[PDB]
RNA sequence: GUGAGGGGAGUGAAAUAGAUCCUGAAACCGCAUGCAUACAAGCAGUGGGAGCACCUUCGUGGUGUGACUGCGUACCUUUUG
RNA sequence: GAACCCACUGUCGUUGAAAAGCCAGGGGAUGACUUGUGGAUAGGGGUGAAAGGCUAAUCAAGCCUGGUGAUAGCUGGUUCU
RNA sequence: CAGGUCGAGUAGACCAAGGCGCUUGAGAGAACUCUGCUGAAGGAACUAGGCAAAAUGGUACCGUAACUUCGGGAGAAGGUA
RNA sequence: UAAGUUCCGACCUGCACGAAUGGCAUAAUGAUGGCGGCGCUGUCUCCAGCAGAGGCUCAGUGAAAUCGAAAUCGCUGUGAA
RNA sequence: GUACUCUGGGGAUAACAGGCUGAUACCGCCCAAGAGUUCAUAUCGACGGCGGUGUUUGGCACCUCGAUGUCGGCUCAUCUCAUCCUGGGGCUGAAGCAGGUCCCAAGGGUAUGGCUGUUCGCCAUUUAAAGAGGUACGCGAGCUGGGUUUAGAACGUCGUGAGACAGUUCGGUCCCUAUCUACCGUGGGCGCUGGAAAUUUGAGAGGAUCUGCUCCUAGUACGAGAGGACCAGAGUGGACGAACCUCUGGUGUACCGGUUGUGACGCCAGUCGCAUCGCCGGGUAGCUAUGUUCGGAAGGGAUAACCGCUGAAAGCAUCUAAGCGGGAAGCCUACCUCAAGAUAAGAUUUCCCUAGGACUUUAUGUCCUCUAAAGAGCCGUUCGAGACUAGGACGUUGAUAGGUUGGAUGUGGAAGCAUAGUGAUAUGUGAAGCUGACCAAUACUAAUUGCUCGUGAGGCUUGACU
């Protein structure tokens, strides 16, 4: 559905009048500008393309400059698409603006981001493998994988075997988060719970898909 | 945060003085028991001439822990000891007095007796 | 991982590293122009510049702090009588680091460290 | 103030403005709201402040006391609405910020000497 | 652990197909006219007009 | 680099006879030219076979390469094998 | 309980720094003690608070040279048409 | 042969006289390996086995069981400054 | 012990103890074999962070065992099985 | 006699694992004396008979003795279904709750301890459940080495003895830097019908799939009573997984302080070196679990056993032969991630290049002169990105890094001076001084003048529009 592109600003807490402390994440939103509308007749699917942020002209290439000039909007730091249906598509025109008023307090949303990168990691951290005994005669085999297969039959290692490798720095979606505050004066969304990625990262907020 | 082999004080006068946890109840592979959970204990030390004797295997409910408990506003309450109260086969208290403070996580129909007898409540 | 961490190692213990950087700072304050490796030169800024910032104000306590950090009476005297008055009106940036090729013995990258207004 | 200005503003919107001044070593009485069903009451908690954390809206402080021969510690969140009132009964004189050494002392050993004007 | 068969010259050269060297970034210094390594002081002590040695 | 090594000049019938110097094979390692080779599975050949490059008595010719294709699991010993 | 003489446990090392070690602990330490120099015992012999231990990194009979090209109903190999 | 401050000491820490920085370096600060330090709550549930680690540790004084070959056990255990 | 194929006490149908190839005990002693406690702990539940040495990158020097030849995939079947 | 041993040979010949076979083992079926108040077939089932599998004990001696080197434990698994739990059903000697037996079903799940070297077994306490098997009785170039099976020693027993064992007991060296296949990650090259910057469709692949208890329906249906529901709704847990660091904590050897010994800075005072960061008490960022939040929801389509509607063959009957339905944690979708090297190489928006000669091999022809775009890279300042790479931001028209200024935090009363004390010390100046990695400003220092690559309108044939 139609959503918003924002930037993660950090975590804090909100106190309710009953005294409950609610952990929250703050998302700063610069209003998204519509750059292109895609239709069945010319593209074969329905989507809305948006841009947000700022980018200097020396870093904007000529092709992108023409693409933005056609829509009549200022160049942003990124471009994104949202798949839409007819009803959501109604009301939107190239050059329009989508703001934080798209959401309401109490609404359930999904948040997508890029998780933190841990680099090259081993079995213990990456797959929750168990270590071998620290004492009792162990020989340089504390955090190693162990066995990786059977004997002559089948005489190989199967695909998908859990091994060491790169961990983190992936696209991750968290579902079922609740909108706690919608600050229109500051263009801010305050959601309950944690969201993927580091401070300053780009995030996507969409209405929940589970019902 | 009570597991097996953990020793606990007895915050009552049913006769036991020290008990040892031998099982955490309520699920397969369940590791820890906190305030308000049911455990199986063996009696290690008891006052002579009392209903409970050494080597008894009974049920108990945890009432105080050193690890603590979290509250909705974000606070934590920690005690200086780990303590428990003995129950019968129907999981009901059998003691007639209680020693020391306790927590609000016991406000269930199963556990009014301990609070009603307890002197100090915070 | 080393997310957002500061400081270098350079294959030395902590006390050895601290002593080495103190020696480098003393040599720089004496000669006003030195040649060293590039990582050492870049790390030397964070140790040398605050000494000038401190020496801008001449008090007994400041002199004793400078002596605690340098252990060189001549360095303390030159800092408080020459370099601080020279850089009294400059907002940081008293050193300049310039790449100077590689070293014959081990192909290590090298750099020049210079005071801003040397002569 | 190690956060972004937006977060700073959001937290500053909720700060309490009538805290008293207190330091580790002082003995305080805290009134805590207890809210069962639709009965609401204030319950007292009196003890020695052994730790203080100054982090704006994230400020906390730890109070220790002895209750019928059992020691109890509670970490209050300073700006929480459940904390109704803080009253400083007596000012103590100590030489450090965290008084964790008081956990191993009991009775006469854990006395705090008074700050005099 | 060791090879069961000797490796052929073709496979050896195929492995070495990634060993080529690369040129440095060189630039003509405008102040003195000499070729120097980019972003580096020249051999005689010149960089962006300023001179290091008297 | 008053180095090692080489390029000229000169000697000699001969210096690719120049000092661990007659002749200078093979394993092994380079540079150059021609053709093939980055959608395709295996003892690497064999029987067919298009295209290309050079030569040419211009050809039903010679030399190099070999897209595509049928068949095809090394040698010796010891063994019933 | 140091020096000195040993070698009970563990990690490491195993194409080792080392053809028997390092590190952290361990035992004896005025005695049936440790050690320098110079001598004696020689191979079916010596010596042994005794393990078939030691006798030049070699021991259920040392090393070297001869008999000697020992013998092998066994294994391998055996060259042009 | 072998000094100074503490010390019973030729133990130990830091120094003197006197010697050295051990014949590849510079960066980086992933998995995994080696050597160390700290660790919430639990405290042998580990394991063939408390293996390894953790813990005890000085001087003076008080006190100290069974058993005994009357010597011991014994620095028993435990405690104060 | 909550739970004891090990341990301790006793019983005796001793497969197949027994008196200088000594029998039954025994204070002290043992880097001796078995069992149980206190203290203590990363042995473990279940691992986390940090420091040094390698690993990785650059410059210099520069090994090893192995090796019929290789244009060296999966599965089911066949076949010195 | 040799376990103190040695040489020449054999997979011509044994022990382990493989192979053939299937007596034995396990599983299934046929007949049915009978048991079951009567009633062979609810559930058992004698005497006999026929098969399946390749988990047992065996038979053979085909592979390996110029070596295929392991009983159990640990770590990590993968498949089967003859199903342990959860799901759907038929019968019942099925009132209800439960139970018995058979059919369908492999998506997920499927204990901790005491004893022993154990596998196994017994025992204690749990759980919805603690299934049976194959994979060299899976896994030792991944760990261990307690048992067995070298050399020492002892007991019982046998032998005259050297010595030995349907036995027991104490002690006793586990090597290998990974070439190829496989697997987990991460790059370079070329291709994709002129080149380039972005945004994308999804052929397809992987991940996930579990379940307890309480309330309610309702003390209702059922029942003499005791007991006590189907269907349909809420809530709250266990285990597992992911992301995160606001909260609670751990670490935090470049942050602050206390303190012992020694040496030095001429001395006092004040400091520094070394002693595991000398020891001790705290602690900012970052990382992190034991902390916080979230997930396995709901819905479609085709089906398994099973239950049907109408309906003849066969005037009746009959779920089937024509025709039309219902039906499961299982299948395809659905949720998350990857995905056009998908050589079938896809799509959309925008941007760039519109010069002359010579010749012959007259062709997207080869050589000269001019031209060098859109962009990419080299280089530099660097990063919450990282082994090297790759990826992200910036390079003066600049906040990319360091420094500087301000703030915040931590520690806890700096030095000097002055007072009160004989003195150790205490108080004031003053919550002072110092404060890695954090927040905000600021061109002071460093990101210079640059170079290389990438071209000059993009073959032909047919068709439809112009």
């Amino acid at each position: 559905a139609i959503g918003l592109v924002g930037r993660k600003c950090g975590m804090t807490r909100i106190f309710t009048d009953a005294g409950v402390s609610v952990p929250v994440t703050v998302i700063e939103v610069d209003p998204n500008r519509i750059t292109q509308i895609k239709t069945l007749e010319t593209d074969g699917y329905q989507a809305v393309q948006v841009t947000t942020g700022e980018r200097r002209e020396s870093r904007v290439t000529n092709a992108q400059k023409g693409h933005f000039a056609k829509a009549g909007v200022a160049a942003g730091r990124l471009v994104k698409e949202f798949r839409v249906t007819e009803a959501e598509l109604e009301g939107r025109e190239v050059g329009g603006t989508i703001g934080v008023d798209l959401f309401t307090v109490g609404q359930i949303v999904d948040v997508t981001g890029q998780s933190k990168g841990k680099g090259f990691q081993g079995g213990v951290k990456r797959w929750n493998f168990r270590t071998q005994d620290a004492t009792h005669g162990n020989s340089v085999s504390h955090r190693v994988l162990g066995s990786t297969g059977q004997n002559q039959t089948p005489g190989r290692v199967f695909k998908g075997k859990k091994m060491a490798g790169h961990l983190g720095d992936e696209r991750v979606t968290v579902q079922g988060l609740e909108i706690v505050s919608v600050d229109t004066e500051r263009s801010v969304l305050v959601v309950k719970g944690a969201i993927p990625g580091a401070t300053g990262g780009d995030v996507i907020v969409r209405p929940t898909i589970k019902a | 945060m009570i597991q097996t082999e953990t020793m606990l004080d007895v915050a009552d006068n049913s006769g036991a003085r020290r008990v040892q946890c031998i099982k955490v109840l309520g699920g397969s592979h369940r590791r820890y028991a906190s305030v308000g959970d049911i455990i199986k204990v063996t009696v290690k030390e008891a006052i002579p001439r009392a209903r409970v004797k050494k080597g008894d295997v009974m049920n108990a409910v945890v009432v105080r822990t050193k690890f603590g408990i979290r509250r909705p506003d974000g606070s934590v309450i920690r005690f200086d000891d780990n303590a428990a109260v003995i129950l019968n086969n129907n999981k009901a208290p059998i003691a007639t007095r209680i020693f020391g403070p306790v927590t609000r996580e016991l406000r269930t129909e199963q556990f009014m007796k301990i609070i009603s007898l307890a002197p100090e409540v915070l | 991982m080393r997310h957002r961490n500061s400081g270098v190692k350079l294959g030395r213990t902590s006390s050895h590293r601290k002593a080495m950087f103190e020696n480098l700072a003393n040599s720089l304050f004496e000669h006003e122009l030195i040649k060293t490796t590039l990582p050492k030169a870049k790390e030397l800024r964070r140790v040398a510049e605050p000494l000038i910032t401190l020496a801008k104000n001449d008090t007994v306590a400041n002199r004793r702090l400078a002596f605690a950090r340098t252990r060189n009476a001549a360095t303390v005297g030159k800092l408080f009588t020459v370099l601080g008055p020279r850089y009294k009106e400059r907002n940081g940036g008293y050193l300049r680091v310039l790449k100077a090729g590689f070293r014959a013995g081990d192909a290590a990258p090298m750099a020049y460290v210079e005071l801003v207004d040397r002569e | 103030s190690g956060k972004h200005p937006l977060v700073q503003a959001i937290e500053n919107s909720q700060l309490k403005t009538d805290l008293p001044e207190f330091a580790p070593g002082d003995t305080v009485v805290v009134q805590v709201k207890v809210k069962e069903g639709d009965r609401e009451r204030l319950q007292a908690f009196e003890g020695v402040v052994i730790a203080k954390k100054n982090r704006g809206l994230n400020s906390a402080f730890t109070v220790r006391k002895i209750s019928s021969g059992v020691g109890v510690e509670r970490v209050f969140q300073t700006h929480s609405p459940v904390v109704a009132k803080i009253e400083v009964k007596r000012r103590g004189d100590v030489r450090r910020a965290k008084l964790y050494y008081l956990r191993d002392l009991s009775g006469k050993a854990a006395r705090i000497r008074e700050k005099l004007p | 652990a060791v090879q069961q068969n000797r490796k052929s010259r073709s496979r050896r050269d195929m492995r070495r197909s990634h060993d080529a060297l690369t040129e440095n970034a060189l630039t003509v210094d405008q102040a003195t006219g000499e070729t120097h390594r980019r972003h580096h002081v020249t051999k005689d002590g010149f960089y962006r007009g300023r001179q290091l040695f008297a």
